[PDB]
């Protein structure tokens, strides 16, 4: 992050920061975004094609 | 298209190794200073041959 | 706005009718600080560096690239490997003239020996009184008029065995 | 080789000193393909399209960009929505002035009513004998002489009440 333009007076200076955002994997956990669900392993829906909350709502 | 490239130039007793991204003032940072850069006179008069020597 | 291919032809034939005034200028009698790789000229400048004299401009003339066969029973110009063919100034828009050629020889001491490098072009020269010949060193020349064109070259050596034939084709918009 | 600085300012006080040969010219009284978007300036025309007449030079004087503080105590020309300064044929090396100002108007009625989309100024033209009016239509000619600079524009118009202005800053070497 620090500035690595060569012949300038704020050469290695610092500067900002930033955020970073890493997804991680989830069992049971309420406040994770869901992505699967299962029954004694066996898996409980299917889709291939992209979803979208709203076109369900206008579709149905 | 025949051309030079005529003068940062820096002294020091200590070794420095530039890396892939180095800039040109990095030599100054790496020895903490122990160094200084070369006086103006070396930049202005290093650039032709004549009887101006900078020492 | 914009200017015009035709302006250039005629600014072409202004340079071509001055021509009784054109001398060819050669200079840089001492060495570069080294002889393979003169420095860059200056197109602000007026006079050469360490002027050795002023022939009279031989020949004057516009040009444009040749071409066969409709150029086959006219006269060319060969230099720098390419060949290019003469045009009159009557004829100059008809045939797209906006290129000068200018060319002069010396041949021995009627300019002084030793070395040449610098090479270029005066117009609106005069003379000093007494004086008509057509190769003059400077201390005859009352006015040196405009330096014009010049360049850089590494350097050549003279005799009377030698012709120091020098030339340029020059162009007043290279760009449009 | 290509040509020099001092041989663009050469060749401006060759065209200023033409300038009692220099008029205006004004024509296309007929539409372009598309009035919002008038077609590319291809230099290579002759004369003006739908030609409407000539007029005389008002002001014809070399130029280059005004600068601080030394045209402070000077004249000021606002041309091409920026600051122009005048200067003189023989301080024209020094002050390195290879830009030529050109003016011109028609007062009313003095040359044929109507729109216009093309301007331009030609060198060395001649009227018929007994003409010596400074306004000339097409007919009255006896040689056009040479179209030197043009542009084209979206449609004006006149009436015999307009006082209608067309002017240039212009260089010899268009895009040096």
């Amino acid at each position: 992050l620090l500035d690595q333009t060569s012949g300038v007076p704020s050469y290695f200076s610092k500067g900002a920061d930033r955020l970073e955002e890493k997804m991680s994997l989830t069992v049971n956990d309420p406040t994770s975004a869901t992505i699967y669900t299962f029954m004694d392993g066996d898996l409980y829906i299917q889709s291939t094609n992209a979803e979208m909350d709203k076109i369900n709502k206008v579709l149905a | 298209f025949y051309g030079h490239i005529n003068m940062y130039g820096y002294v020091t007793s200590y070794v420095y190794n530039p890396g892939m991204t180095s800039s040109v003032n990095q030599i100054s940072a790496s020895t903490e200073g122990r160094g200084q850069e070369v006086p103006t006179d070396y930049y202005m008069y290093t650039s032709t041959k004549n009887n101006n020597t900078v020492e | 706005a914009i200017a015009t291919y035709n302006s250039h032809v005629e600014l072409a034939k202004y340079l071509v009718s001055k021509a009784d005034s054109v001398y060819l200028t050669i200079g840089k009698s001492t060495p570069w600080s080294n002889e393979t790789n003169p420095p860059q000229p200056d197109e602000n400048a007026t006079v050469l560096q360490e002027v050795i004299g002023y022939k009279k401009a031989t020949k004057v003339t516009l040009v444009r690239p040749s071409k066969s066969p409709e150029d086959d029973n006219k006269n060319l110009i060969s230099y720098g490997n390419k060949s290019w063919v003469e045009v009159t100034p009557e004829n100059a828009k008809a045939e797209g003239a906006k290129w000068v050629y200018l060319e002069s020889s010396i041949v021995g001491d009627e300019l002084p020996l030793g070395t040449y490098r610098q090479v270029g072009f005066v117009m609106d020269l005069v003379a000093k009184s007494g004086i008509s010949k057509f190769n003059l060193v400077p201390s005859e020349v009352e006015s040196t008029g405009t330096l014009l064109f010049f360049d850089n070259k590494q350097f050549q050596n003279r005799s009377e065995q030698t012709t120091a034939k020098e030339r340029f084709i020059v162009e007043v918009d290279p760009n449009s």
